[PDB]
């Protein structure tokens, strides 16, 4: 299974935007056309299918003190490596 | 801006105790919260955070709930180790800060008690150092909230006076209070009668208690 | 156990600059950051700044903005706060505490240190005058005590009768005199026709100065 | 918390005996209880585990019973060796946390009977001392509650006396209390009448008995 | 026969330590837990914390975390507990119990050891005055005694007439008084017809303080 | 018979379980769903079937002090082998 195509299936589920444009190079922010509020929920969706939490205050943190990236945590490609780094640690 | 409430919650042991804390604006901040109880002398332990999550090793009876503005930390039964001060706690980005609430005291309720009132006198000692002190005694007391006044001649004294309160004693949960006047040695041998006057819930009205200097 | 451990010279004089060091052990000191919080005598707890070990970031509380510094030395795994232009509200109990930088469990201040105290002082340290605060004897019980007055620093320790004396004390805390020097009464209720029956005395320790003073008090 | 009531049973040998045992919070879905039984001079003796479950060697006499917050050790018929106190305990993990009732005291119930009283003057042997101990003596007295007060040429003393009292005698079943007015040789020489003054439901109004320093 | 022994010093000072040990026998020590379980004077039970001799590990009540420790050594079939920074509120005897590690059956604290005494006091040991409380001058049944003062630590012995006399002796708990030495009385019953015929005498033992009295009861 | 196939009948009798979903390799609270309440009365029934009383506090508090894993109770086969154990202790 490929955790990139689950995320992109619940981002066109949530946001009216077509899924074709939503691809594993893409920034969910800056590069869909999705809100603060758009991506909570989005969120939410995530939490629920994969059974975790998506760490959005300490990725935030992390990324204004520059020991991380934008890309890292918000591209697609690298968000579902974060997502299955998440579901593993529940273990 | 985090906003506790009440300052002081007064119950016995077994009882539910619900804590308030409201925030300046609703939680933009992931409707995060964390809980921290502190105990004399000791640092603050985690208790709750994100609002609803315990931390390692919390016993159940600690719940957290709310969000947006709005948040309670529910003790279900309170046991003897709960009476502590308990504080909330915000967090945010851009830039990141975190901020404290000004603390809730969970204290062991009891029977209104009035003071027993004591005034001493400064001693000869003290006077032939050239300072004067005056000492007056609230003991086992309860509740808390207890006014001094000193008078000297019937004068009343304002911003020489300094008061400080004992924890609940562990024995039958009442405070002491001492208040001390401070006076100058030339100020105290031109005056007669000192006087403390104590006004505490348990008594009928104000006690004052006195002593005229040189008997 | 994860312990992180405050230090730091106590007494500094207004204006000058204190450094207080948090050393910490049984943790990854990279994977989590240093909050540090203090504490003002009677009051609550107030954030001061964090600090993250990877990459050395910080953010400071407005109020201290401009007169704080964090740091930390991995390979030591220790954190370091200094402020700057000392008045005597610095005056506080001052804590490190870790917060995950990578987790969800425990994602909270969730280990603390003891704390370490700062006291912002020009005065020098200095031996209690003990005085006795004579029963001048409530139904059959008598009050009598000791005043402790003028030292620095804290703290004076008190026992009555060597500390064959239990019931009844009341030690009360310390307050800060306009002077700078600090003062406290200890109490005691006794039945009242002991007063002739048993000596009383006060035994007043205050270490920084080697004060040792016993005290009797008479009726 | 658990909270045992009464906090003391008064009744006959042979009787059944009823003991409660209330959590202020309900004792998870496991139900545990443990009850034990404790004498004088003696460590705790396991009796009642699980609520319900006798520990081996345990007499069937007891038995105990109780879910949720309400529990109950029954004693079918009270044996000489089961006056005793008798306490519950809860017990819970993460943390583990043990925690006990305060007791409840199953005393042997008899007929009322009268104190009888007697003062003892301090030994001139103790009056070189310069203290003076005074003893009242309430002797075999039924029930425990009782109220000594003392006068000292006709003045009622407070904070200055201390009383202890026995436990129930092996024979007939009473208590005995001492009560003693501690003073100062120079406060015991300038009165003349003391006086211990003893109420007890045995007797149709209080007794006084008394002597003058000196006679 | 399964049995557990506490043993330490009793007597300690104010901020001392204590160390109690409690050694098993009959049973296999690993298959059990160790509890500790004090009992303040006249006061309930106190749970203190668990000892887990299947890899040392320990639960402290809240109360007590930071002022004990709970060890043991299985080999020696012990375990031990240390209590610090003592008060007078340590006063207490204190309980080792067992409690079955990986079973369902007698699933609570079945066995205890007898107890031992910890007295926290800076008080010497001294021997006690004796004093009679003799019958009065003003029939039928009159009352005598032995007041017993001023000693420490517990326990004395009283006996009367040397054991000769035993019906309506009533020996009272011992009381500490505010000056931290111990006191109480022994009263007994006779007739006022013996007074003249049979002398009375009080036997004060007290084993700490190298002391034993006799003291003549005067009518 | 196995000791394990035994329990899966109590717990297909007693709980909204099928008794095909039932492994000897499942956790019983992780795995299969079962509540506080359900597992109680699944402990019951096993108490009665052989005789014994599951010292389910006892071996929570075992696992507390890391004396023990989840798994060598509260998985089925384990748990069988636990079963078996407690069977010959009160023999
Ligand atoms: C952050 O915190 C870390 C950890 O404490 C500090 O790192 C230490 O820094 C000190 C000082 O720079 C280092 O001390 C130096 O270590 C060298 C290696 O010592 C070992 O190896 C030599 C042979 O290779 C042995 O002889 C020796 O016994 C050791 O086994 C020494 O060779 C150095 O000695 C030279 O310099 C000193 C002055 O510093 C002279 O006194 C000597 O005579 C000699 O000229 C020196 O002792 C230490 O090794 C570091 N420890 C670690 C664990 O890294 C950082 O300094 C600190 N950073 C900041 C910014 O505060
Ligand atoms: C827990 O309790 C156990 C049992 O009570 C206890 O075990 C004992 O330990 C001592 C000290 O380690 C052992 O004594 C040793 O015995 C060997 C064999 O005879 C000797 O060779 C040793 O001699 C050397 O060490 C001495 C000092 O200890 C020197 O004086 C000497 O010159 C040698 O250098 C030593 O005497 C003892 O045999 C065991 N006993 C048993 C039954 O195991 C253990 O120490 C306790 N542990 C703790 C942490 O309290």
């Amino acid at each position: 299974t490929s955790t990139f195509d689950r995320v992109a299936t619940i981002i066109a589920e949530t946001a009216d935007i077509p899924r074709e444009t939503i691809t594993p190079e893409s920034h969910a922010i800056d590069d869909l056309g999705i809100d603060e509020l758009d991506f909570l929920d989005i969120a939410f969706a995530i939490d629920k299918a994969f059974g975790i939490s998506l760490p959005l205050f300490k990725w935030e943190l992390d990324v204004y003190f520059g020991s991380a990236t934008t890309e890292q945590y918000f591209v697609l490609k690298n968000l579902a490596a974060r997502i299955d780094e998440l579901v593993a640690a529940k273990g | 801006v985090l906003t506790q409430s009440p300052a002081t919650l007064s119950l016995s042991p077994g009882e539910r105790a619900t804590l308030s804390c409201r925030a300046s604006q609703s939680l933009s901040s992931y409707n995060y919260l964390a809980w921290y109880q502190q105990k004399p002398g000791q640092a603050p332990r985690l208790l709750i955070y994100a609002a609803s999550k315990r931390a390692t090793g919390i016993p159940a009876r600690f719940s957290g709930s709310g969000s947006g503005t709005d948040f309670t930390l529910t003790i279900s039964s309170l046991e003897p180790e709960d009476f502590a001060v308990y504080f909330c706690q915000q967090r945010s980005n851009r830039p990141p800060a975190w901020t404290f609430g000004q603390g809730t005291k969970v204290e062991i309720k009891r029977t209104v008690a009035a003071p027993s009132v004591f005034i001493f006198p400064p001693s000869d000692e003290q006077l032939k150092s050239g300072t004067a002190s005056v000492v007056c005694l609230l003991n086992n007391f309860y509740p808390r909230e207890a006014k001094v006044q000193w008078k000297v001649d019937n004068a009343l004294q304002s911003g020489n006076s300094q008061e400080s309160v004992t924890e609940q004693d562990s024995k039958d949960s009442t405070y002491s209070l001492s208040s001390t006047l401070t006076l100058s040695k030339a100020d105290y041998e031109k005056h007669k009668v000192y006087a403390c006057e104590v006004t505490h819930q348990g008594l009928s009205s104000p006690v004052t208690k006195s002593f005229n200097r040189g008997e | 156990e994860v312990q992180l451990v405050e230090s730091g010279t106590e007494v500094k004089k207004p204006g000058a600059s204190v450094k207080v060091s948090c050393k910490t052990s049984g943790y990854i000191f990279t994977n989590y950051y240093i909050h540090w919080v203090r504490q003002a005598p009677g009051q609550g707890l107030e954030w001061m700044g964090i600090f993250n070990p990877n990459g050395g970031g910080t953010s400071y509380a407005q109020k201290f903005q401009g007169r704080i510094t964090l740091t930390g030395n991995t390979s030591a795994n220790t954190g370091y706060m200094v402020l700057r232009s000392l008045t005597s509200e610095d005056t506080a109990v001052y804590y490190c505490a870790r917060d995950p930088r990578t987790s969800g469990d425990n994602d909270g201040f969730d280990m603390w240190g003891q704390g370490t105290k700062v006291t912002v002082s020009s005065a020098s340290t200095k031996g209690p005058s003990v005085f006795p605060l004579a029963p001048s004897s409530s139904g059959g019980t008598a009050a009598l005590g000791c005043l402790v007055k003028d030292y620095f620093p804290e703290p004076v320790t008190v026992s009555w009768n060597s500390g064959a004396l239990t019931s009844g004390v009341h030690t009360f805390p310390a307050v800060l005199q306009s002077s700078g020097l600090y003062s406290l009464s200890s109490v005691v209720t006794v039945p009242s026709s002991s007063l002739g029956t048993q000596t009383y005395i006060c035994n007043v320790n205050h270490k920084p100065s080697n004060t040792k003073v016993d005290k009797k008090v008479e009726p």
